[PDB]
């Protein structure tokens, strides 16, 4: 994958978060993300190995 | 009819907790006792 120029691999599922406006991905503990924010449909989905 | 407060910034480290929906609900300041 490759999200607003961040690129990747892994498992896409439909996810329960609920970002603020102004937020466009998420972080774990260990500082990779986890979720992110379709750029077109708005919906955000995890990202899993 | 009011009243308004002023106060100044300075470089620290806070700890801050997240709760389960993103939003920050407590804070530790550690440069104020041991
Ligand atoms: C991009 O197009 C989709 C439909 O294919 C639309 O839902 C979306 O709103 C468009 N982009 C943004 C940023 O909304
Ligand atoms: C925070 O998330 C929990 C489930 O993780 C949910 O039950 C709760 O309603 C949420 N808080 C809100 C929506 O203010």
């Amino acid at each position: 994958f490759n999200f607003n120029g961040l690129t990747g691999t892994g498992v896409l599922t439909e996810s329960n978060k609920k970002f603020l406006p102004f937020q466009q991905f998420g972080r774990d503990i260990a500082d990779t993300t986890d979720a992110v924010r379709d750029p077109q449909t708005l919906e955000i989905l995890d990202i899993t190995p | 009819a009011a009243a308004y407060y002023v106060g100044y910034l300075q470089p620290r480290t806070f700890l801050l907790k997240y709760n389960e929906n993103g939003t920050i609900t407590d804070a530790v300041d550690c440069a104020l006792d041991p």
